[PDB]
Order: structure tokens, then C-alpha cells, then sequence
């Protein structure tokens, strides 16, 4: 009703949110000791399934499960473990000097492995890590977590600019200038729809892992072809490559910024107010 | 009629030339492999 | 590059039964192109239509006109397959330059278990538009085409030098080759100047079966021994997939088997290039699918007349020609026909084919002149066109000026090469008429030309000074005792706005699908002419003459 | 709501006035997310490409990227539209305009086509400003994706002659009784060669390696149309099935993968979407609240979200 909380609690294993910033686009870990059976399943035989039974098994001793599941996965943990993977070097570099001095590589060093570990059997690192909020408050204690980050709509970001008087809260970063590619230099005036693409490549750059946020003034029946156009990483063929979901709207063109101070001096985009509808998944092609 | 036919007849034996001399190429070429390297057998 | 291999999708049509093929990969050059007539700013201005067909030698049809490929990049085009330019790295592989034209690669009619006939001719056209005037075509025999043997021998010393380009790109780079790069290279320098391209079309090597060059070196170095007593490629890949960032099948055959065979051009005195790579299922390719030319005609007829010193094989012997005919039976067109309309054991035997419609119609329009004016004529006029008073004095000219053209007229049509007279309106008028006893070739024919008689059409010739053809397009007039003019529906010529005789310093000459054409004089003193009564086309020689000059509309 | 308004920009024809009040309920493409916006992007004069007009499959392409939006209430001054990619967030749901010869259902998936029927063309025409206007058809949706395989399949007997010139016209349409005749009169290439090749495509990735098992049991199907009801009415007369009656191909490696069920994944991923990759997506459903089973042709449905 146009106001919401999600709660659900985890360790500081994961994205440690006091180390994290007020605005961080969390994920889920949706599935969390899953993969090891769908290693073995949903891909062809030459991909030698015994990978990712030890893959996932080195993250989490990087990290027993107990009674606080694994998850509540940072927007961090992904751009600085794919950093090495995508074409951008020295720049998504610097989202790792964030994590190592605020957050740990151990635990990053683990993932990289399964970034290049999960998409070599076919285990697509869609529809694991769901969407879960903004990371909206932090009431964690010392080594466990307690994290309300609300999903469910527009209402993540309206209740930023009321709990705080004084300048704005969230505010939404992007946490990389890299990332959040400015599609659309076809400029015009209307409203943001910001979707969460992975773009891959299978057995080219041996299977790998990207993470940014899109820019359009699009609907999903013309994303799709915008999925097809503007990539320069179609030389696969195996297939069923770039997968993507609803951000959501930004219902403003004219809010988005361009700064490089954050909490180590990472380039990160300002976007206030945001329609948070938190869409579907689709990988087929 | 003919002139055309008489030029482009010449202008085939003109080009024959050298789709014969670069066939005729290898005749002071396929000489040396058969001749150098067995001498110094004999030596 | 990649003109040469869409090609070859093409080439994997298979499917349906049909006698067997092959494909031959023809780089032509800038030369080879200007001196045909085709002008090479128009197509620098690089996937490139082209409608090919093939034509027999001897006897028989044509093939309809086959939409190919093209890709003409002006660059060194021997170069540019050798050393490849990666976006980033155009440094990768510094090299010689040279003459540069269009890719094309172009299929073969073969047999089963195939047997190549030569001088029979594939016909290549260039379409810069639709017009007539935006078309030229070439001539290209197999003898002319098929080399016996490629030379991948030249492809030996080209693959280590890119092995010590890769040595020689990161050690003055340095550090900001990234981590992919950085390790290709010392893996290059544990396995052993420019690259010139054109070395490889000059150094004297070649193919070899070489299992007689193996004992031929088995009995040379065992007499010094009895005296006596991953590779290197798959660190290639990852040298493009570090610099390019991608795989590029373009650049994925520049890294195998690459022969680049020079060879001429019997037209012209003109160079070009053959060329094969390995994984090519077309000619020369070492992944090919049988069966592959046989070099036995271009063998027989020569040698049968060479040791006889038979200098024109109508000279040879009989029994000297039915025993070529128990070897190979497909020779009875070219020794055993009364008049083929092909003439048999010639150069220029499909340019003797057209220079006979050169002359034929020429008889056909000279008996026809004389025919409507045969005595004193009365002609009196057939447009509408008035006069101011001092005006007739121009025509006063006009009668003295008159019977110096009609020579000069069939005197330019005598100018005219033949191969620039098909593109004027009556040698198109006549395919209109003789696929009328089928679309004649380039659409030059309007759309309600095929209507009425009454849908005539022009060319414009120079009345004074010299008697020259002011046209590119031949300008199709409709016409109506007396009838007024009008044109019909639609890179700028100036004589092409006004009527037909409407001013001075114009003849004007229209045709049609009956073939009863005019000669409009200025003043509307023009008059019919029954050519139809002097069109003297045998319909055997004329079908190989439609089908060479038609275009089956969808 | 997110409250969108497109104002009357340049004056009124007085009985016009009136004509833009018995357009309420229906559907504005205009290709934006605005506060307001002037009505020349309106029209199909801003559908027409550069130079050319589209064709009802280039229309289904035109319709593909812009936004739909739903006449809420006409003033004199503005119009006030519900942008519906977004705002749809309607618990008073929206209410539309059936523009359509066919009598519904409650509950049918909407989802709408440019006007393309022989008697419902949906013209209305502005003077003063001058301009065009065509308003999209709603539809059942099993029935919408019933045309626009006819559609693009007659222009693909645009490429090919051939035939003898009976064709079977692809214009006689079926829901219960009520013979519908459409138009054919223009089809442009590119509109058909695009939307032929994403049929040609799609079901390229649809055939996977486990699928080449159930091609075996072609002469299964058959067995059972002389012994039942149910199969024998499945096989269609019209059916290449029934024609190419007149095999493990071994290469087993590993064998534990389960190649049965990977064949029907990736065989629904794009053979099973072929209506919403050629067509607009659906997302207006037919809700009415009075319990009345049908909606007239020319009523107001309430609309509810997407399907």
C-alpha cells in the first residue's frame, strides 16, 4: 500500500551491510546450499558436472549453515568478482578495493571461481540471487545479520526522503560509473526503466560473468531486440545468453547524476526516486 | 566482325605468355634440389 | 574475407539433385577492373550484389542470372587476407601494400566425377543501379581460372612470422597487453622484417604431392648416415581472442592454410589472384567433398593436336577426331554440328556471338532506311508543332542540312562498340520484340511498355557539329493524321527534358515491342518504318540470344 | 493513475468536439511517458514511417515500440490518459471501449490489433488539425492469435507466386458460427520478412538433441486415430502429420542428463512463444463486477492487470 517492509536474516558472511552504504541493491540467495545436484543436471555431458560440488563448497568456507541461512547477497559482490571478467579493467577494479577494505577478497576470490565455475555446467547465475531491496535498515548485530531491505514496489524509494529531513537517504547508487551503461544517447525527455542484465560469453572468454544495470526508455516487447542489438558478444554458437528482469521504473530522466564519492574513491551515479517493480526473469536465447 | 575476334585471340596469346612463363617458372627451379645435396654424399 | 565465405553458405545448398559443382575464390584487382570499364569510384562509394551465369563454349543455353556476393575493399587485397586489422591493433602485423578489388568467389560446372570444360565462359555483372548504363560484363573461361595445383608452400613462412609477431607485439607494448595476451607470446618464442604479400605470388613454389620428394630424400640422407654410422596454433587463438576480444571467423582462416596463386586474364592482358584456404569447401579447400575437377580436356584436345601439330583441331585428322570423341563425348557439339550458333574452337567465339546482332541488325535497320524511302518521298508530317513567321527559314536549313545525317546516323551506329550499343533503346526494343516471338535484362523497360504499340521509345542523337548520341536513358515518349506527345512516369544529362522533334539540334528515334520504330525530325516531319519486314532473326540463334539478354521476373 | 494529459492543442470543428467524446474508453499510442504532450504524435500520421504508411503487420511493428494509454475523461482543454506499461495500479480498473464485432467472455485476455477488419475500420477523420486517426481493435486473445498467423503467412504468399491464382485466402475466420472477412490489400517486405524471420528463428533454438527421439513416434500418432475420439479429432485433416507417414540415431554419450526433459524446455522457450514475439503482449483482461457473463459490442468492460 504505497509502504512496505521485508525482512529476512542471514550472517555478515555475506554483504556485511555496516560495511555496505545506506543505498546498496542488494540481492537474495534464493536456493542458498543448492548446486550441487543441478550440476550434474541441465547441461550436455562434456561440461564434467563434478565442478560446482566443490565450487560453492569453497564460497561458503569462504562464506555450516545452522539456523542463518546464506544470503542477502550485496550489489558490490558481483561488479568487483566480475570485474576481472567484463571489458572493463582498472575501473570495475576499483569496486574491489572497495570490498577488500570494507567488507574481503577470501570470500570473493571463492565466487570468482564459481563465476567462471556456475556458468561452465550450464548453472546460469539468473534466477539464483533474486531481487530482494534497497537496504533500507541495518539492525544487524556484531557477526550476524538482521537486515530490513524492502521489496514490493515503489514505496523503496519514496520512504528514502521522509525518514531523513536532511539531504536524501539511499538515493539509489549505481556503485560504478561502468556500470549503469547509458544506453539511449538518442537523448530525450520521459522516464527511466532500469533492468538487471547478464550478458554472457560461452567458451569464448570461458563462460563469462557481467553485471550492470541498463538505461531506457523502453517497454520489455522493445528490449528484446535491444537485447540483440548494440552486443558485440553474439560469437557463442552454446546459447540461452543474456538474461534480464525489471528494475523497475525511475520515474525521471533528469535526477540521475555523475559522482565519484562514496562511504577508497569508487565513480558512482546518484538516482533519486524510483518505481521499484520487480518484474520476471527470461533466458532462452 | 574479324577485328575484334584477331584482337581478342592477341590479346589471349598475350596473356598465355605469362600464364606460361610463370608456368615456365620452375625450370631454373626444380634443378637444384636434385643435384646440390647429393654431391656432398659423395664427398 | 567474408564475401568469400557467405558464398560458401551458398555453396552448402546441396539439397535437391542437380549435376555436381565446385567454387573458386577470383580476387580481381583495380587494373583488371579499369580497364574493362568499370569505374572504380563508384563502388568505392561492402556486401555487393552481383548477377552471374554461365555460358557452354560449343553449343547450348545459359544459365539465369545468379545473385552472388561481393566485397570490394580498396586496400593491398593480397594483404589484407595475410595482415588483418584488429580495431584496437592495426600494428599486429605491419606489412608491404599493393593493388586492391572486389572478393568473389565464383562456382564451377563440373561432371560426374567431374571432367572441367574450358572456354566455356562464367559471365560476371556489375550492377551499379538498375540501368543498363550502370552494368558492365565480364568474361572469365576456365582455363583462365583453374591453376592444376595451389601454392600453399608460400603459406610456410607466413604462419612462423605471425608466431614472431606475436613475440615482437607485446615485448614493445609491454604491460599493457592484458592477462591473456601476456602469456600467448613466450609461448610463440618456444617453438621456432615486413611481411611482404607479394613474395608469395613471386617466389617459384608451389603444391607437391611429395611422396617422391620424401624417397627422393630417404636415398639422399641415409649415404650421410651410413658415412655416419599443445601447439603452436591453439596459442594463436587465444593471441586474437586477447587482442580482438571476440572469435571473428573472418580472421580464423587467416590463421590456417592460406595459398594465394597469381594467374591472367585473357581479355585484357590483365593480372588476378586465385586463391584456396584450407577449410574450404570450395576449390583447393583441404575439407572438400568429391568429385573435383579433372585437367583432361585441357590436356586431350591440345596434346592430340600439339604432337600432331594440329594448329586448329577443324584441321584434325578423322580418325584423330573420333578417337578424342571414344575419350571424352561431350566433343561432338564443337566438331560434329553443321552451323552452331556458338562458334566452335574460337577465343572470341562468344564475342563473334555478338557482333553478328551487331551486324544483323544493322542490315536490318540499312534495308529498311531505304525501304520507306525508296523514291522521292511525301511525309508530310505527324506532330504538332507551330510556327513563328521567320522560324521556317530555320528549316531552310533543314532541307539542305538533310541527307548528310541519315549516313552519319548509320555511321555512329557503326561507331558505336556493340558492347556500348546494348545499352541504347533499340537494342533493347528488339529483346522486347524477341521475348515477344520474357523481361529483358537491367528493367530499363518501363512497366506499361508491354501495354499498347502506342508506348514507343527514344534515343536522341546530335544533329549539328558532330553526330553524337546525347542519351544515357532511352526516353520512352507516348504517342497518340496528326498526334501530340506525351512521356511517361519516373544522375542529371542535360537533353533528356523535352519532347521528341520538339526543338533543333535533335534527331529523334523511338522503337517498340512491334519493332515498327520512327525517325522524328524537328518540325513533325517524322514517318513510320517496318523494320519488322527486315528483322531477319533465326529463332535457334536468337534463343541463345534472349536467354544471355532476359531476366525471368518473379 | 500517474496522471498523464495530452491537451486539445489548435482549435475545434464543433461537431469534432463531440467526436472525440464517443472515443472514451478507447486507446492512445503515444510514444512517451509525458506530464503532457502535444496530440501530432497522436495520429497515424506519426505512424507512418519516413515516406511510407506502415501495413497491419508494420503496424503490429509500429504498435510494438509505443506505449499504449487509456482515454480516461475528455475535457475541452486536455485528455486526461492512464499510461498502462505502468499505470495500471487500478483497484477502480480503468474502463476501456469495445470496439469489436465479436461478443466477448468474462475473462478473456485483451490484447490489441490495428484495425484491419472489412467493416470496422475505426476512421474517424480531423479537419481543423488535420489528421488520422485509427483505433486499435480489442480482442480475445486465442482469437487474436488467430489472425496474426494469417497475416504474415499471406504475405508470406507474397513472396512466392507458382500456385495456380486459387489460393486459399486466409479470410475466412471462426469463433462459433460468424464468418469474418478481413482486408488484403497492401503487404510490405520488410514488415514480413523480419516477422518471418523470428518464425524461422525461434524455431531453429526449439529442436534440441533429446527432441529427435519423439520423431520416432510419427507412426505412434496414427496407431491411435482408428481406436479412439479424442486423437482422431487432434488430427488435423489439413496436417502435414497425416502426409508424412508415407531411428535412435545412437551417439549416447553419458546418458544421464535426461535428454526427454531438456527436449521440452527449450522447445517451449521459443516454439512455445510465437503469438507475444509476433504480436503486441496482453495485459487487459475482461472483469466485470455485476457478474454479467459478455460485454456488448460498443460497452465499457472494466479492466483489470495483466494476464
Amino acid at each position: 500500500p504505497r509502504y512496505h517492509l521485508t525482512r529476512q536474516v542471514t550472517l555478515t558472511d555475506l554483504c556485511q551491510p555496516n560495511a555496505e552504504r545506506a543505498g546498496a541493491l542488494l540481492l537474495a540467495l534464493r536456493h542458498p546450499t543448492d548446486l550441487p545436484h543441478l550440476a550434474r543436471h541441465r547441461a550436455p555431458p562434456g561440461r564434467q558436472t563434478e565442478r560446482l560440488a566443490e565450487a560453492w563448497g569453497q564460497l561458503l568456507e569462504a562464506s555450516e549453515s545452522g539456523c542463518a541461512r546464506a544470503g542477502l547477497v550485496s550489489f558490490n559482490f558481483l561488479v568487483a568478482a566480475c570485474a576481472a571478467a567484463y571489458d572493463a579493467r582498472d575501473a570495475a577494479e576499483a569496486v574491489r578495493a572497495h570490498i577488500t577494505t570494507n567488507y574481503a577478497g577470501a570470500r570473493l576470490d571463492r565466487f570468482s571461481e564459481c563465476l567462471r565455475a556456475m556458468v561452465h555446467t550450464h548453472v546460469f547465475p539468473h534466477e539464483v540471487m533474486r531481487f530482494f531491496g534497497g537496504l533500507v535498515s541495518w539492525v544487524t548485530q556484531d557477526e550476524l545479520a538482521s537486515v530490513t531491505a524492502v521489496c514490493s514496489g515503489p514505496q523503496e524509494a519514496t520512504h528514502t526522503g521522509h525518514p531523513g529531513r536532511p539531504c536524501s537517504a539511499v538515493t539509489i547508487p549505481a556503485c560504478a560509473f561502468v556500470d549503469l551503461d547509458a544506453e539511449l544517447c538518442l537523448g530525450g525527455p520521459g522516464a527511466a526503466f532500469l533492468y538487471l542484465v547478464f550478458t554472457y560469453r560461452q567458451c569464448r572468454d570461458q563462460e563469462l560473468c557481467c553485471v550492470y544495470v541498463v538505461k531506457s526508455q523502453l517497454p520489455p516487447r522493445g528490449l528484446e531486440a535491444a537485447l540483440e542489438r548494440l552486443f558485440g558478444r553474439l560469437r557463442i554458437t552454446t546459447c540461452t545468453y543474456a538474461a534480464f528482469a525489471e528494475l523497475g521504473v525511475m520515474p525521471d530522466d533528469s535526477p540521475r547524476c555523475l559522482h565519484r564519492t562514496e562511504r577508497v574513491g569508487v565513480p558512482v551515479v546518484i538516482l533519486e526516486g524510483v518505481v521499484w517493480r520487480p518484474g520476471g526473469w527470461r533466458a532462452c536465447a | 566482325e574479324r577485328a575484334a575476334v584477331l584482337q581478342a585471340q592477341r590479346t589471349a596469346a598475350a596473356a598465355a605468355l605469362e600464364n606460361a612463363a610463370l608456368q615456365a617458372a620452375e625450370l631454373p627451379v626444380d634443378i637444384e634440389r636434385r643435384i646440390r645435396p647429393i654431391e656432398q654424399q659423395v664427398h | 574475407m567474408n564475401a568469400h565465405f557467405a558464398n560458401e553458405v551458398q555453396y552448402d545448398l546441396t539439397r535437391d539433385p542437380s549435376s555436381p559443382a565446385s567454387l573458386i575464390h577470383v580476387i580481381i584487382s583495380s587494373e583488371c577492373l579499369a580497364a574493362a570499364g568499370v569505374p572504380l569510384s563508384a563502388l568505392m562509394r561492402a556486401n555487393f550484389r552481383v548477377e552471374t551465369q554461365t555460358r557452354a563454349h560449343a553449343t547450348g543455353d545459359c544459365t539465369p542470372w545468379r545473385s552472388a556476393f561481393a566485397a570490394y575493399v580498396p586496400a593491398d587485397a593480397v594483404g589484407a587476407l595475410i595482415a588483418p586489422v584488429v580495431p584496437a591493433h592495426p600494428d599486429l602485423l605491419p606489412r608491404v601494400p599493393s593493388a586492391g578489388g572486389l572478393f568473389v568467389s565464383l562456382p564451377v560446372a563440373c561432371d560426374a566425377q567431374g571432367v572441367y570444360d574450358p572456354y566455356t565462359v562464367a559471365a560476371l555483372r556489375l550492377a551499379w543501379g538498375p540501368w543498363a548504363t550502370c552494368a558492365r560484363v565480364l568474361l572469365f573461361s576456365y582455363d583462365e581460372l583453374v591453376p592444376p595445383n595451389t601454392r600453399y608452400a608460400a603459406d610456410g613462412a607466413r604462419l612462423m612470422r605471425l608466431c614472431r609477431h606475436f613475440c615482437r607485439y607485446v615485448a614493445r607494448l609491454g604491460a599493457a597487453a592484458p592477462a591473456a595476451a601476456t602469456e600467448a607470446a613466450a609461448h610463440l618464442s618456444m617453438g621456432l622484417p615486413p611481411i611482404s604479400p607479394e613474395e608469395q605470388l613471386t617466389a617459384p613454389g608451389g603444391d607437391t604431392a611429395t611422396a617422391e620428394d620424401v624417397s627422393i630424400t630417404q636415398e639422399n640422407e641415409e649415404i650421410l648416415a651410413l658415412v655416419q654410422r599443445r601447439s603452436l596454433v591453439e596459442w594463436l587463438d587465444r593471441g586474437w581472442e586477447a587482442l580482438a576480444g571476440g572469435d571473428r571467423p573472418d580472421w580464423l582462416w587467416s590463421r590456417r592454410s592460406i595459398s594465394v596463386v597469381l594467374r591472367h586474364h585473357y581479355g585484357t592482358k590483365q593480372r588476378f589472384v586465385v586463391v584456396s584456404y584450407e577449410n574450404s569447401v570450395a576449390w583447393g579447400g583441404r575439407r572438400a567433398r568429391p568429385p573435383r575437377l579433372s585437367s583432361e580436356l585441357a590436356t586431350a584436345l591440345t596434346e592430340a593436336c600439339a604432337a600432331e601439330r594440329v594448329v586448329r583441331p577443324h584441321q584434325l585428322s578423322p580418325a584423330a577426331q573420333t578417337a578424342l570423341l571414344r575419350r571424352f563425348p561431350a566433343l561432338e557439339g564443337p566438331l560434329r554440328h553443321p552451323r552452331p550458333v556458338l562458334q566452335p574452337f574460337d577465343i572470341a567465339a562468344e564475342v563473334a556471338f555478338v557482333a553478328r546482332i551487331q551486324i544483323a541488325c544493322l542490315r536490318a535497320l540499312g534495308h529498311s532506311i531505304r525501304a520507306a524511302l525508296q523514291g522521292g518521298p511525301r511525309i508530310f508530317q505527324r506532330l504538332r508543332y507551330d510556327f513563328g513567321p521567320h522560324q521556317s527559314e530555320w528549316l531552310g536549313e533543314v532541307t539542305r542540312r538533310f541527307p548528310v545525317l541519315l549516313e552519319n546516323l548509320m555511321r555512329a551506329l557503326e561507331g558505336t562498340a556493340p558492347d556500348a550499343f546494348f545499352h541504347t533503346a533499340y537494342a533493347l526494343a528488339v529483346l522486347a520484340h524477341l521475348g515477344g516471338q520474357l523481361v529483358p535484362l537491367s528493367d530499363d523497360i518501363p512497366a506499361r511498355f508491354a501495354d499498347s504499340d502506342a508506348h514507343y521509345a527514344f534515343d536522341y542523337y546530335s544533329t549539328s557539329g558532330d553526330t553524337l548520341r546525347l542519351t544515357n536513358r532511352p526516353i520512352a515518349v507516348v504517342i497518340d493524321e496528326q498526334s501530340k506527345c506525351r512521356f511517361m512516369e519516373g544522375p542529371h544529362r542535360v537533353c533528356e527534358q523535352y519532347l521528341p522533334g520538339e526543338s533543333y539540334a535533335y534527331l529523334c528515334l523511338g522503337f517498340n515491342r512491334r519493332l515498327c520504330g520512327l525517325v522524328v525530325f524537328p518540325g513533325g516531319f517524322a514517318f513510320t518504318i517496318n523494320t519488322a519486314a527486315y528483322l531477319s532473326l533465326a529463332d535457334p540463334v536468337a534463343r541463345a540470344v534472349g536467354l544471355r539478354f532476359c531476366r525471368g521476373a518473379a | 493513475c500517474f496522471e498523464a494529459d495530452i491537451a486539445i492543442p489548435s482549435g475545434i470543428s464543433r461537431p469534432d468536439a463531440a467526436a472525440l467524446q464517443r472515443c472514451e474508453g478507447r486507446v492512445v499510442f503515444l510514444p512517451t511517458i509525458r506530464r503532457q504532450l502535444a496530440l501530432a504524435d497522436v495520429a497515424h500520421e506519426s505512424f507512418v514511417s519516413g515516406g511510407v504508411s506502415p501495413d497491419t503487420l508494420g503496424l503490429l511493428l509500429a504498435y510494438r515500440r509505443r506505449f499504449p494509454a487509456v482515454i480516461t475523461r475528455v475535457l475541452p482543454t486536455r485528455i486526461v490518459a492512464c499510461p498502462v506499461d505502468l499505470g495500471l495500479t487500478h483497484a477502480g480498473t480503468v474502463n476501456l471501449r469495445n470496439t469489436s464485432p465479436v461478443d466477448l467472455c468474462n475473462g478473456d485476455p485483451v490484447s490489441l490489433v490495428p484495425p484491419v477488419f472489412e467493416g470496422q475500420a475505426t476512421d474517424v477523420r480531423l479537419e481543423s488539425l488535420d489528421l488520422t486517426l485509427r483505433f486499435p481493435v480489442p480482442l480475445p486473445t486465442p482469437l487474436a492469435r488467430e489472425i496474426v498467423a494469417r497475416l504474415v503467412a499471406r504475405g508470406i504468399r507474397d513472396l512466392n507466386p507458382r500456385t495456380p491464382g486459387e489460393l486459399p485466402d486466409l479470410n475466412v475466420l471462426y469463433y462459433n458460427g460468424a464468418r469474418l472477412s478481413l482486408v488484403a490489400d497492401v503487404q510490405q517486405l520488410a514488415s514480413v520478412n523480419t516477422e518471418l524471420r523470428s518464425l524461422v528463428l525461434n524455431m531453429v533454438y526449439s529442436i534440441t538433441e533429446g527432441t529427435t527421439l519423439i520423431l520416432t513416434l510419427i507412426p505412434r500418432l496414427l496407431a491411435l486415430s482408428a481406436q479412439d475420439g479424442y486423437v482422431n479429432a487432434l488430427l488435423q485433416m489439413q496436417s502435414v502429420t497425416r502426409e508424412a507417414a508415407q531411428a535412435p540415431m545412437l551417439m549416447q554419450d553419458g546418458e544421464r542428463r535426461l535428454p526427454l526433459y531438456e527436449a521440452l524446455v527449450a522447445w517451449l522457450a521459443h516454439a512455445g512463444q510465437l503469438g507475444d514475439i509476433l504480436a503486441l503482449a496482453p495485459a487487459v483482461r475482461v472483469c466485470t463486477f455485476d457478474g454479467a457473463a459478455v460485454v456488448q459490442s460498443g460497452d465499457m468492460a472494466p479492466v483489470i492487470r495483466y494476464p
